[PDB]
């Protein structure tokens, strides 16, 4: 119960995350899927949610909220409408590649986990929204679904079970905002990817005005083997409040950038050193790291040596975990340029319906460009902090938060570099 | 084995693969719901 | 019964379920500021100006859209909500163009009066504004879209009341442009009502263009004689002339709307 | 770029476009992909299909989609302006993309952009005079690990370098649309420095199974 | 959309002949009650003031907007016609 980050391959819940054995059915069936799914389904729905609540499985997307509670919001019967299950694969946040690398190389985990989630909840079918740029991955997935339909695992008798299910694959069109719970839903409905206000919640009224619970790829893909192996076993790894395995995408300024499944609450330094061998120039050459993709603030190397890769730890460090897409800077790169690029991205990917992210994100983009060039003065730094705090909790969706948090992470840990660039531009 | 890459079929996909497969899948899929209505107009 | 006890700055008020915070506060007398909600159109929380804290909840809520829950105190003049309004006005007036003396909704602008009550008095904006291409709808509605605040109070009217569905939003970000993607005469028998709907002067009337100003105008409550509907009307004069027509509010007839003839 | 339309001789409501008899089969399949009501959900796949049958989206296509779906055309215009994967102006045979977000700006993406500019003689957003290649700077694409990457007509070329995109382009010009993926020692997201995550066999069925 | 210019009963007079001044075109009058407006917190106060000062009055009753049932969830219905095609 102390200093545990390393593990073995019996626990690797993504046994083919590198496409080394097989992605089709014949080859996936060997890796422990579609095994006892009839027994799982007919065991009961509440048994599945009990396994979830005992596993302590938090949402492995951006906003980590405990599942079981989330999936139990539509255990109630239907008052004259069908129910649906939207699997989210608009993996648009920077640094995040894990959902791609499972979409290809292990689609059947996803399919059976989605079925299991539906029968745990109630669902006529499912809608696997996938990014528009993921054409070949989506086609691998469609082939897997076709093999499943042919083998008799889905449809009029889903592995028997006295329960009928379908699995659809909706295809996006290239917008990061369509990863949100509600923009995704409206895009499936056939409109712009503009989020809704929440309330209403998708479990009372969602896609097509019907109940839904949106879920990420791995959030469901780990469901069936959790049911198959218990919440005790999944909760045994990781701290008591945020447990389980975790895919970890690593990018930038490290010798061997990679995707890894690892034990949650592993230290960031253990993670970087074991897999994706040491950063360029070694640890001393480290400058800052972003643990999430881009909707999480910076880390200054002062709390990289004494921090666990968890929700609670990074929250204690005035930061947060999202999809856990580690990104590294190594003293050889302008950092304000990087964060200005992130804000340029968050400007391009805004929907625009709510005023703060419509305007203030463009404010911050322009101001951070001006800080890159050094054409500002330090009385604007706290002004821009105030602009961030205006944008934070004044929005419909959490893209304003994601735009405002890297800003705060830079102002909190790298203000003197802004000061230096300003005085340099002023002198010259 | 674990010696090479075996997601090899995607190196020869056309433009109309996803849609051809959704077409072939429409046969298997069940009847759908109905809002007692053809459109919101 | 099916009632709910709700508090507004402490003061209790009894409202049905399905209501909201704006209506609860209206039952007291407070109207919360707003740029998107109309009371005759579908709700769309797109201005984020109707933000009020609840006494112990950690964040603010859209008072136009959030339904009110049992056992709530709505704090309207609290520093959190005032900070929210000041920030929202900052963002709105950031790219807004300095066209107040040009603009025909000059002494009639909700943006002005809301900046004057519920907003700061200074710009900390030191960057270049935008400027949007204008649209030639028709001989009535004069679109100057460098000043639209993207409130969507017009698309909802055109879709839900006029039943047209020829008005939308193109793009995203600051570059989202309200209107058609094409040249199309938005030419309906309920089209001049957008001039009253749009709180901003992004679209005004062409006949009234540049003629008078609201403080100059005397206002006599008359009725219509074109049709036999009896649409209540306000005739606005200026030194013995007639300058424009406007609707009155009667819910049995002329539900804030009038035809394009009689205006 | 514009988000407004003005009727060119080329692009106009009478610019010719109607689906082929097979694309209509695909369309009715797509409409069976959603309930009987809410047939408007197929706007994205049907517009993408039109784009896939003509390369770009003329106004004629955006209105024929509405006619097929009996949706108003304005909603289709909204949808086509919002999402960026739709080409509202004509492009070349090979629509090239380059990520410049930080996880790929931070692994020499500007180098690839420069080499892709000079090798083609164009600026960033321009198209070639032969109407064969184009180029644009876009955001993330979900392969941030294999950082220096591109997308060339719904296929990925990743973990690449200047020589390994010059080779690519000269392979595209002679028709040999080459194999996608990492143009390096890798073949996937794995660490280039040998296996470090798993190298033993994956376990069979019935493994670690709870009672039931 | 503001309603504070309401809430107070006013008392106006009938309008009378205005005419173009033959020099400049200004608007002239022959009545002094033209620019006349009073304000009363209630209605009986106004009837009292008018009956007291000897004016025949016409009272227009108080027009209050109907309360209405708003719902942001009706915009995303499965069966109803409130399913708006936009957002
Ligand atoms: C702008 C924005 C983009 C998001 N994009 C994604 C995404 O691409 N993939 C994802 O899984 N979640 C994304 N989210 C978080 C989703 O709300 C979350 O994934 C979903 O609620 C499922 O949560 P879960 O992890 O419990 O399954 C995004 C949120 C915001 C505000
Ligand atoms: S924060 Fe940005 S993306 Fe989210 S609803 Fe508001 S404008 Fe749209
Ligand atoms: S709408 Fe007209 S009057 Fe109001 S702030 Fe804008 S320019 Fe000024
Ligand atoms: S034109 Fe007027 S009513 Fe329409 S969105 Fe813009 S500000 Fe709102
Ligand atoms: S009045 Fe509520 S967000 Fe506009
Ligand atoms: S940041 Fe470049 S592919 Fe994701």
């Amino acid at each position: 119960k102390t200093s545990f980050g390393s593990l073995k391959d019996e626990d690797r819940i993504f046994t083919n995350l590198y496409g080394r054995h097989d992605w089709r059915l014949k080859g996936a069936l060997r890796r422990g899927d579609w095994y006892k799914t009839k027994e799982i389904l007919l065991k009961g729905p509440d048994w599945i949610l009990g396994e979830m609540k005992t596993s302590g499985l938090r949402g492995r997307g951006g906003a980590g909220f405990p599942t079981g509670l989330k999936w139990s919001f539509m255990n109630k019967p239907s008052d004259g409408r069908p129910k649906y299950l939207v699997v989210n694969a608009d993996e648009g946040e920077p640094g995040t590649c894990k959902d791609r690398e499972i979409m290809r190389h292990d689609p059947h985990k996803l399919v059976e986990g989605c079925l299991v989630g539906g029968r745990a909840m109630g669902a006529r079918a499912a809608y696997i929204y996938i990014r528009g740029e993921f054409y070949n991955e989506a086609s691998n997935l469609q082939v897997a679904i076709r093999e499943a339909y042919e083998a008799g695992l889905i449809g009029k008798n889903a592995c028997g079970s006295d329960y009928d299910f379908d699995v659809f694959v909706v295809r996006g069109a290239g917008a990061y905002i369509c990863g949100e719970e509600t923009a995704l839903i409206e895009s499936i409905e056939g409109k712009q990817g503009k989020p809704r206000l929440k309330p209403p919640f998708p479990a009372d009224v969602g896609v097509f005005g019907c109940p839904t619970t949106v879920a990420n790829v791995e959030t469901v893909a780990v469901s069936p083997t959790i049911c198959r192996r218990g919440g005790t076993w999944f909760a045994g790894f990781g701290r008591e409040r945020n447990s389980g395995t975790k895919l970890f995408n690593i990018s930038g300024h490290v010798n061997h950038p990679c995707t890894v499944e690892e034990e949650m609450s592993v230290p960031l330094k253990e993670l970087i050193e074991k897999h994706a061998g040491g950063v360029t120039g070694g640890w001393d050459n480290l400058l800052a790291v972003i643990p999430g993709g881009s909707s999480t603030p910076l880390i200054p190397k002062s709390v990289c040596e004494t921090v666990l890769m968890d929700f609670d730890a990074l929250v204690q460090a005035q930061t947060g975990l999202g999809t856990a897409a580690v990104i590294v800077m190594d003293r050889s790169t302008d950092i304000v340029k990087a964060i200005a690029r992130l804000i340029e991205f968050y400007k391009h990917e805004s929907c625009g319906q709510c005023t703060p992210c419509r305007e203030g994100v463009d404010w911050m983009n322009k101001v951070m460009a001006r800080f890159v060039k050094g054409d500002a003065r330090p009385a604007e730094i706290d002004s821009l902090w105030e602009i961030s705090k205006q944008i934070e909790g004044h929005t419909i969706c959490a893209l304003g938060d994601g735009a405002a948090w890297p800003v705060q992470g830079l102002i909190r840990h790298f203000r003197p570099e802004l000061e230096d660039r300003m005085q340099r531009f002023a002198q010259q | 084995d674990t010696t090479t890459y075996k997601n090899l079929q995607h190196h020869d996909y056309n433009t109309y693969t996803f849609l051809d497969l959704n077409l072939d899948l429409s046969k298997f899929r069940l009847p759908q719901p109905s809002s007692g209505r053809e459109s919101p107009r | 019964s099916n009632l709910i006890e709700v508090f507004v700055d402490g003061q209790s008020v009894m409202v049905e379920p399905g209501t909201t915070v704006l209506q609860a506060c209206e039952k007291v007398g407070m109207q919360i500021p707003r740029f998107c909600y109309h009371e005759r159109l579908s709700v769309a929380g797109n201005c984020r100006m109707c933000l009020v804290e609840i006494e112990k909840a950690p964040k603010v809520v859209a008072a136009c859209a959030m339904p009110v829950m049992k056992g709530w105190n709505i704090l309207t003049n609290s520093e959190k909500s005032k900070k929210a309004r000041e920030g929202v006005m900052e963002f709105l007036l950031a790219n807004h163009p300095l066209d107040c003396p040009i603009c025909d909704q000059g002494g009639e602008c909700d943006l002005q009066d809301q900046s004057m009550m519920f907003g700061s008095d200074r710009s900390r904006f030191l960057e270049g504004k935008r400027a949007v291409e204008d649209k030639n709808i028709g001989p009535l509605v004069k679109t100057i879209m460098t000043r639209c605040i993207q409130c969507t109070r017009c698309i909802r009217f055109a879709s839900e009341i006029a039943g047209v569905d020829d008005l939308g939003t193109t793009g995203r970000g600051n570059d989202m442009q309200v209107g058609t993607y094409i040249e199309k005469m938005f030419m309906s028998e309920l089209s001049g009502n957008v001039i009253d709907i749009c709180p901003v002067g992004a679209l005004t009337s062409k006949p009234y263009a540049f003629t008078a100003r609201p403080w100059e105008t005397r206002k006599t409550e008359s009725i219509d004689v074109m049709d036999a509907v009896g649409s209540n009307i306000v005739v606005s004069t200026r030194t013995g002339e007639v300058m424009r027509i406007l609707p009155r509010m009667h819910e049995d007839i002329n539900e804030e709307w009038i035809s394009d003839k009689t205006r | 770029a514009l988000f407004v339309h003005r009727d060119t001789p080329e692009n106009n409501p009478d610019t010719p476009f109607d689906f082929t008899p097979e694309n209509y089969k695909r369309i009715e399949a797509i409409v069976k992909n959603y309930p009987e009501g809410h047939q408007a959900a197929a706007v994205l796949p049907v517009l993408d299909l039109a784009q896939r049958q003509n390369g770009w989206l003329p106004i004629s296509a955006m209105n024929k989609v509405a006619e097929v779906l009996q949706v108003p055309p304005m909603r289709v215009y909204e949808v086509a302006t919002f999402y960026t994967m739709y080409n509202r102006k004509p492009v070349g045979k090979y629509h090239i993309q380059v990520c410049t977000t930080t996880p790929c700006m931070l692994r020499d993406s500007d180098s690839i952009l420069e080499t892709l500019q000079r090798k083609l003689g164009i600026k960033v957003g321009e198209t070639t005079p032969d109407k064969l290649f184009t180029l644009i700077e876009v955001e993330c694409l979900g392969a941030c690990v294999n950082a220096p990457m591109v997308q060339i007509n719904d296929n990925y070329y990743e973990d690449l370098t200047p020589k390994d995109i010059e080779e690519i382009i000269d392979e595209l010009k002679a028709g040999k649309v080459p194999k996608p993926g990492p143009r390096s020692g890798r073949f996937c997201c794995e660490p280039a420095g040998g296996l470090t995550s798993l190298t033993e066999p994956p376990k069979g069925p019935g493994f670690g199974v709870q009672a039931g | 959309s503001g309603v504070n210019n309401t809430k107070k009963w006013k008392m106006e007079f009938d309008t009378r002949e205005r005419w173009e001044n033959p020099l400049m075109g200004w608007a002239s009058t022959a009545d002094p009650l033209s620019n006349m407006v009073l304000t009363f917190s209630a209605k009986e106060d106004a009837i009292a003031f008018a009956e007291k000062n000897g004016w025949s009055y016409d009272v227009e009753e108080k027009k209050v907007p109907k309360p209405k049932s708003k719902s942001y969830g009706a915009n995303f219905s499965w069966n109803k016609r409130t399913r708006v095609s936009t957002k």
